[PDB]
């Protein structure tokens, strides 16, 4: 129950990396979803793997 | 964009993702549009040439 914005998320150079093919993420913003699932944690630098 | 019918196209320019420029051989959001495969005897059905 929100608009999502992908784009600042997408456009700023404050992450390491930014991986996922489940569709391109340039059109994230044009496709529209149900429910997100936010997995946030933490993990080793390596380990992302 | 996509390509018309029959329009070979041989440029590997290094494509821009992002929002800023494209420079240099490499950069965040920048990629070398050309891939290679994976091709050897081990492989099965639907990965085999």
């Amino acid at each position: 129950n929100c608009v999502a914005d992908y784009s600042v998320l997408y456009n700023s150079a404050s992450f390491s990396t930014f991986k996922c093919y489940g569709v391109s993420p340039t059109k994230l913003n044009d496709l529209c979803f149900t429910n997100v699932y936010a997995d946030s944690f933490v993990i080793r630098g390596d380990e992302v793997r | 964009s996509n390509l018309k019918p029959f329009e070979r196209d041989i440029s590997t320019e290094i494509y821009q993702a992002g929002s800023t420029p494209c420079n240099g051989v490499e950069g965040f959001n920048c990629y070398f549009p050309l891939q290679s495969y994976g091709f050897q005897p081990t492989y099965g059905v639907g990965y085999q040439p």
